RNA sequence: GACGCGACCGAAAUGGUGAAGGACGGGUCCAGUGCGAAACACGCACUGUUGAGUAGAGUGUGAGCUCCGUAACUGGUCGCGUC
């Protein structure tokens, strides 16, 4: 019954500002400490800030002090993180977390939201180009062919990839995106399939990049000789 | 001084049923104000242990925490399949609060060599002036693997990026993609494009290659 | 010995006075632990080994005690009066 939902993430340019919110339900934030914790992609958890009940005392990590402000609006049962002078290194999933009740769980953070992604970058929103990774005109390695789609040069995260509108899941590997030196992301999704089906089975990669209004489907077939 | 929480090991491989211990060493006294969290890929962390040794409500008793001075341990007495995850310690003794760096607990299995595939750039991409060459290493174990790109037998350096999947929930293997990026002009100046792979499960290096503009 | 008067002593009490710091306490101060939906701030409880400046980091006509007084008395002693 206890839930936290963070919102307000998205893309911002270096030096810009962004306000995150953390909407609580199933409890009243006035009786709890509320914390913000962030996680850069592929990295660990980093404590950001907290606000104490009854006093309103606020505390900040050295890395954000003077730039971030935590606050609470009890009439919306919502906590906020105002982020100013943002830098590329502030790119992260931002979680809000409730510190639980002292008698029940000490100072542990007993409930966490799902997180909201904040991307700080001078790159502009851009949809991917989707290119086929065609099954090789030889036979194949093992007994199975491999094919895929290359999802190149999009911004920001995330994109979703499926195969055959979700029907094909076995043997699918969709790789974590890499940030290229251009500032754009790229990833590939591959699937291993029987080589004997390459000319009669249909393989379509479905790519959706909601920030750029880019949704495409690419049929991946063998080429010529 | 901020309190440092030094967490070890950064990762460990274990079998279902094994007893494993994860350690967090604080840089000053934190009394017993230490919590442990579990986090699965793409998901929010979940509280396991609070106040160093107290089991959080609803957590299975195979999870335990212990305090030895300023050294803290999380033990899983018998790993179950749902326990493979990343674990984090956290001190709440003083502000600013501090997390340890995390320990990823992965599932041990038998060595499996990769299946290797190379993909030339599509004719569609070449139209735009860039060539991406992709090498796939499929379903291998352990995670350690070396991919080298050769262009007309010259070893490349600095112009590729790699990505690795999470351990597969079924067969417990990894897969890896390596992408070599060249301008179209550079790509068309050479013929043979090769991906050379070394892995524990391979008795000798494996090369997959294509000739530019061939089938 | 009784009644009576006085002085001296004692004296419950009391006006003023000024030293003592954690072994007089505290609604003094500091710290720690727990509790209050509560890490700080606020409140309560508890534990503190130079906890800790003796009259103030105090806005106690605080207790006790020192020193100078005063003193109920239905206490003692001595003198004197009457028998
Ligand atoms: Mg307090």
């Amino acid at each position: 019954e206890v839930q936290l939902v963070e919102s307000g993430g998205g893309l911002v340019q270096p030096g810009g500002s962004l306000r995150l919110s953390c909407a609580a339900s199933g409890f009243y934030i006035s009786y709890s400490s509320i914390h913000w914790v962030r996680q850069a992609p592929g990295k660990g958890l980093e404590w950001v800030a907290s606000i104490s009940p009854y006093s309103g005392s606020t505390y900040y990590a050295d890395s954000v002090k003077g730039r971030f402000t935590i606050s609470a609006d009890t009439s919306k049962n919502t906590a906020y993180l105002q982020m100013n002078s943002l830098r590329a290194e502030d790119t992260a999933v931002y979680y809000c977390a409730r510190q639980g009740y002292r008698r029940r769980s000490g100072r542990g953070f007993d409930y966490w939201g799902q997180g909201t992604l904040v991307t700080v970058s001078s790159a502009s929103t851009k949809g991917p180009s989707v290119f086929p990774l065609a099954p090789s005109s030889k036979s194949t390695s093992g007994g199975t062919a491999a094919l895929g789609c290359l999802v190149k040069d999009y911004f920001p995260e995330p994109v979703t990839v499926s195969w055959n509108s979700g029907a094909l899941t076995s043997g699918v590997h969709t790789f974590p995106a890499v940030l290229q030196s251009s500032g754009l992301y790229s990833l590939s999704s591959v699937v291993t399939v029987p080589s004997s089906s390459l000319g009669t089975q249909t393989y379509i990669c479905n790519v959706n990049h909601k920030p750029s209004n880019t949704k495409v489907d690419k049929k991946v077939e063998p080429k010529s000789c | 001084s901020d309190i440092q929480m030094t967490q070890s090991p950064s990762s460990l491989s274990a079998s279902v049923g094994d007893r494993v211990t994860i350690t967090c060493r604080a840089s000053q006294s934190v009394s017993s104000a230490v919590a442990w969290y579990q986090q699965k890929p793409g998901k929010a962390p979940k509280l396991l242990i609070y106040s160093a040794s107290s089991l959080y409500s609803g957590v299975p008793s195979r999870f335990s925490g212990s305090r030895s001075g300023t050294d803290f341990t999380l033990t899983i007495s018998s790993l179950q399949p749902e326990d493979f995850a990343t674990y984090y310690c956290q001190q709440s003794y003083s502000f600013p609060n501090t997390f340890g760096q995390g320990t990823k607990v992965e599932i041990k299995r038998t060595v499996a060599a990769p299946s290797v595939f190379i993909f030339p750039p599509s004719d569609e991409q070449l139209k735009s002036g860039t060539a991406s060459v992709v090498c796939l290493l499929n379903n291998f174990y352990p995670r350690e693997a070396k991919v080298q790109w050769k262009v007309d037998n010259a070893l490349q350096s600095g112009n590729s990026q790699e990505s690795v999947t999470e351990q597969d929930s079924k067969d417990s293997t990894y897969s890896l993609s390596s992408t070599l990026t060249l301008s179209k002009a550079d790509y068309e100046k050479h013929k043979v494009y090769a991906c050379e792979v070394t892995h524990q499960g391979l008795s000798s290096p494996v090369t997959k290659s294509f000739n530019r503009g061939e089938c």
